[PDB]
DNA sequence: GTTTTTAGTTTATTGGGCGCG
DNA sequence: CGCGCCCAGCTTCCAGCTAATAAACTAAAAAC
């Protein structure tokens, strides 16, 4: 699942 | 459907746990502001300006987003040195611009105006150490579910490979995840860039494994993803109950909201035009008689009543409380089954869609429900059920229909209408209409219009139709628009509101191909169909 | 602003002749239903109840054999109670002994009494009879009735016939063909033999359509047709409470004002601003600006294109669908283009995708106009109106991600057992089968209080499953299914 | 003018032990 | 059996934390 900066 | 890593606690209601627990995250943005970050190729923007836009996009999204996620900003390649690990000959040209704090308009203003490109160069692995220190010294005080470090660099400068082992060990022990943002995609760089990239690859593989390589991005792709404001995502509360068929057959189920009319919780507070305070405003609801001269009444002289046609019936909240219809409580009881054709989609009621699965980790319930799902599907039938959220909620009559997809099977629940809500009105027939019957030419013009304006494409070699305009993927423009305006007023209070951003209009309009094709057919329709205002 | 409906009931010998209810009992029960429904929906229409062919007369001009039971007025508890006195076989005996029956009448005089009630918006007379050609024996009466009927139509009074079953059938061409008012383009309902059919036929002619909004459907900037948006379904809610004056039980008016706390003076809309706090800053907008940021397009339906119906998912329901019908009164030529679009959308099994703006200063929503073909039942009642079903489509924000679950599938033996269970509890679903338990109880409660019965009637919950009947109908299938799915230990 | 209806809010509750009447 | 009354997990002592959800509510737009 989209992580970090994208979450 | 969610990933397998997404735990079910996120969907259950517990006292300051589950959905109620804070999904707080600590994020350290590690930006390279070194001399080389300013060097650019004639056709493209400098890495410094590209990374600056990515960071702005990120922070802007976070400011309007519901999350209580905290952000720190470390800069490296700066002229001066200001960090907690500062030594006479150690961690030089590294500055902690912002410490772990909730993002604000002061941060955005600094990113846009105060931050300037540096004239020096710093070790990016040293900057990562300083970034790790920020998390290590500031996550102790508060509760953070996740810790992230985002590095924005061009990998142009020399670095020491001596601290690799401590870097990896601390990231693993502290459960800090990493991400790299570069001026180039991973899938004409200098030799130093090739060296730096190999180390970045090694680091990511050590931390994440094979998947590590997927965490290396270009500023270009990052800008593309972060241009829009955060799409509103909320976790639906799991609803436990038993699907009953008679009084002897029970199936443990867990229901969740799949569709809702989503809204932003924060709204407009009415404030005094001078003090700009809420406390200065007060509303007083006064009561007066229907008869002439407007005779006021005191709250100690008003009773509750209801109208029964021409009759006025006094009925206190106390008496109403006891005579009130009282539901047995939570339920999902099958009343019977019927042909799906007998349930028309025009009769769908309510403000939600419920997806019903078997109770969590219950194989027996899963098999039992799977039997129902497939039987209804194979019989082209649906279930008519009585649904009641809780002992307080008004009971509903609704449809539960099969939903079989790859990796998941469930029943879809939607409320049906009561006799009291059905106005059939009786509309004039248009087929019998001898006056409004279209000519052969008029029908052919509409036929040509429908073909030109098709929003779908066949022959994909999978016998599957490809949708050219998927509306359900587009985020609601009102939120995007509201946030654009709220941001504009915050950074520019004297300036009027900005016009709607072009990309917003671009996502609300069909493909340019559709618009072009329709021109000729539309022209034929304008001539064939006379139109004039009465 | 208040429409008027006069229920005119025949009291001839044949009305009290049959298992199945007498046409009279059917009529009384049908009228009560309209009265009760008009209360449930807080309708402001005026209702009246007149009988003819009775031995007794209660009209203002003392015309023979005409009884005005209820003058034109708002429905209430006492009026409903009064009608209930003529319900069933016991009621039939009460009516005949109170007023008499089978007496000679003259429809012309009957219509005069009715028209006079209006004199003492929309004026409608609903006639309940199983007698076609009542003045066949007297040409002088038949001619006077036609003249009077004609005068009413010329006045603007609508006369609708609710013809009930008669041996050999009810023939409209014999008489009433020159009495009933025709709005014009067979188009007449069949004779009523069941209460349910009489009810729908009456309620269909009773309530007039109300447009939710009159909007422009733009094929492009130049090609614009006019359409009406109608709900067809409306959430049946418990009427909100009303504030009364304790000593007189008189309704009280309520004014909500806004004033400065310090000054105490009234606050104009131009004396206040709108605030929202983000980051660590207060963002101030004018009321005018909060509306401006909500504006996209202009009100209406902007055609995006055509999407095949298969691409529209049933589980992507968001809010109740609306109904689109052409409005010829605004843009001439709207119905012709509408009809063509409808004919071709049906043929191609395609929907018209639109960007929908219901009012000024409101963000747009994507909707799918689903082609809907007209449908009439055995009684000639319009079950499905011809037009487009306005189906609201959810945005990405409106969709909710589901938690992860491993796919566990049942065996053919288990699916087979469930199939047998499904077949056992099969039934015919009709959108009008269930009543709102909450609403029904609320008004039963009000009835007891308005009439001072001191005993509230208890509503029978139609939403509760017929458990005992289901168990008997299933037999051993339940225990069979259990043995194949559920372990001995649970 | 009026009603009708809805878009847009605010607001109380949320679970499961335990004791008593 | 059915009401009400507490405690409930998380932070290197405890006090404030959190968020979906349905019904009730106001205020205003548009039809009438």
């Amino acid at each position: 699942k989209p992580r970090g900066l994208f979450s | 459907m969610h990933h397998h890593h997404h735990h079910h606690h996120h969907h259950e209601n517990l006292y300051f746990q589950g959905v109620r627990s804070g999904n707080k995250a600590a994020v350290v943005l590690c930006m390279d502001v070194g001399f080389t970050m300013s060097n650019s190729i004639p056709g493209i923007e400098s890495p410094f300006e590209q990374a600056k836009k990515v960071i702005t996009m990120f922070v802007q999204r976070q400011v309007f987003a519901e999350n209580k996620d905290e952000i720190a900003l470390v800069l490296f390649g700066t002229d001066g040195t200001d960090n907690p690990l500062s030594g006479g000959d150690q961690y030089q040209n590294i500055t902690v611009h912002r410490h772990l704090m909730l993002p604000d308009f002061d941060l955005l203003e600094d990113i846009e105006s105060k931050i300037q490109p540096g004239s020096q160069q710093a070790d990016f692995l040293d900057a990562l150490i300083v970034s790790m220190d920020v998390i290590q010294h500031e996550t102790i005080g508060k509760k953070f579910e996740k810790r992230h470090i985002e590095i924005f660099t061009d990998l142009s400068s020399r670095f020491s490979k001596s601290q690799l082992d401590i870097i990896i060990h601390s990231l693993k022990k502290c459960d800090i995840s990493l991400q790299f943002f570069l001026p180039f995609s991973l899938g004409g760089i200098t030799e130093q860039q090739k060296e730096g990239l190999e180390i970045v690859k090694m680091v990511m593989i050590s931390l994440e494994g094979e998947d590590g390589l997927d965490e290396i991005y270009s500023f270009s792709e990052s800008l593309r993803k972060l241009c829009v404001f955060k799409k509103i995502e909320r976790h639906s509360i799991h609803w436990p109950c038993r699907l009953t068929i008679g009084s002897n057959l029970s199936i443990r189920i867990a229901a969740y909201k799949s569709i809702l009319q989503e809204r932003v919780k924060k709204t407009w507070t009415v404030v005094d035009a001078k003090t700009l305070k809420k406390e200065d405003i007060q509303k007083e609801t006064v009561y007066c008689l229907n008869d002439d001269d407007e005779t006021e009444v005191l709250k100690e002289d008003i009773i509750q009543g209801f109208r029964y046609g021409s009759d006025i019936v006094p009925f206190s909240k106390v008496d109403e409380e006891q005579m009130k219809y009282k539901s047995e409580g939570k339920c999902f009881s099958v009343l019977g089954f019927c042909k799906s054709s007998q349930v028309q989609r025009r009769f769908f009621m309510g403000n939600q869609v419920l997806k019903v699965f078997a109770a969590r980790d219950d194989e027996a319930a899963a098999v039992a429900l799977s039997s129902l799902i497939h039987a209804l599907d194979d019989l082209d039938m649906v279930a008519i059920v009585r649904y009641a959220y809780d002992k307080r909620a008004n009971p509903q009559v609704g449809v539960a229909f099969p939903h079989i997809k790859h990796n998941y099977e469930c029943l879809v629940y939607v409320q049906l209408p009561f006799m009291e809500d059905l106005r059939q009105y009786m509309f004039s027939s248009l087929k019998n209409s001898k006056k409004y019957a279209p000519t052969e030419a008029q029908l052919n013009a509409v036929d040509a219009l429908i073909d030109s304006m098709s929003l779908a494409k066949k022959d994909e070699k999978t016998d599957t139709l490809e949708d050219l305009f998927p509306t359900t993927k587009i985020p609601n423009p009102r939120f995007q628009r509201l946030f654009q305006c709220l941001l504009h007023r915050a950074l520019h209070p004297r300036e009027p509101l900005p016009p709607i951003q072009q990309h917003i209009w671009n996502m609300l309009n069909p493909p340019a191909e559709v618009t072009t094709k329709s021109q000729i057919p539309l022209s034929k329709i304008k001539t064939l169909f006379p139109l004039i205002e009465a | 602003g208040r429409d008027s409906l006069i229920f005119l009931v025949d009291a001839s010998k044949a009305m009290f002749e049959s298992d199945e209810l007498t046409p009279f009992d059917m009529s009384i029960q049908c009228i009560q239903s309209v009265y009760i429904s008009k209360i449930i929906s807080s309708d402001r229409d005026l209702l009246a109840v007149v009988f003819y062919g009775t031995e007794k007369d209660k009209n203002s001009v003392n015309f023979k054999n005409i009884y005005v039971l209820q003058e034109l007025d708002n429905p209430g508890a006492k009026r409903i109670l009064e009608l209930d006195q003529f319900k069933g076989q016991q009621g039939q005996k009460r009516f005949q002994d109170m007023m008499g029956h089978g007496s000679d009448y003259s429809l012309s005089e009957v219509l005069w009494v009715c028209a006079n009630l209006f004199s003492d918006s929309h004026k409608r007379i609903m006639l309940f009879t199983n007698e076609d050609n009542p003045h066949g024996n007297d040409s002088a009466k038949a001619s006077r009735a036609r003249t009077k009927a004609g005068d009413l139509r010329d006045t603007g009074i609508f006369l609708d016939l609710m013809h009930l079953k008669k041996p050999g059938g009810f023939d409209i061409s014999l008489f009433y063909r020159d009495i009933i008012s025709i709005a014009e383009d067979r188009v007449h309902f069949e004779e009523s033999s069941k209460l349910e059919d009489l009810l729908r036929k009456v309620r269909a002619k009773e309530t007039r359509k109300r447009a939710l909004s009159r909007l422009k459907l733009k094929l492009n900037k130049d090609i614009v047709i006019s359409v009406g948006i109608y709900n067809l379904v409306q959430k049946a809610l418990k009427p909100p409470p009303i504030k009364l004056y304790r000593e007189t039980n008189e309704p009280v008016k309520t004014k909500t004002r806004t004033f400065n706390t310090s000054t105490g003076g009234l606050l104009l809309p131009s004396d206040t601003k709108r605030s929202q706090i983000y980051g660590s800053r207060q963002i101030i907008l004018e009321k005018e600006e909060t509306e401006e940021l909500k504006r996209f397009d202009d009100p209406g339906l902007m055609l995006m294109g055509f999407k095949p119906l298969v691409l529209l998912k049933k589980h992507h329901y968001l809010r109740p669908s609306l109904f689109v019908y052409p409005e010829e009164s605004l843009v001439i030529g709207s119905s012709t283009l509408f009809s063509a679009l409808l004919i071709k959308c049906l043929e191609k099994e395609v929907a018209a995708l639109c960007r929908y703006t219901p009012r000024r200063n409101i963000p747009p929503y994507f909707v799918a106009l689903v082609p809907q073909e007209e449908e009439l039942d055995d009684q000639k009642i319009q079950v499905t109106p011809p037009g487009f079903q306005l189906v609201f489509l959810p945005f990405a924000d409106d969709k909710r991600k589901m938690p992860f679950t491993e796919k566990i599938m049942a065996t053919p033996e288990q699916v087979g057992k469930m199939k047998a269970i499904v077949e056992k509890l099969r039934f015919t679903y009709r959108s009008d089968s269930f009543e709102n338990p909450v609403l029904q109880q609320h008004f039963r409660n009000l009835e007891a209080l308005a009439l001072d019965l001191m005993e509230p009637e208890q509503a029978v919950d139609l939403t509760l499953p017929k458990v005992e009947a289901m168990n008997k109908r299933l037999g051993s299938l339940v225990d069979e299914f259990k043995e194949l799915v559920y372990p001995p230990d649970y």
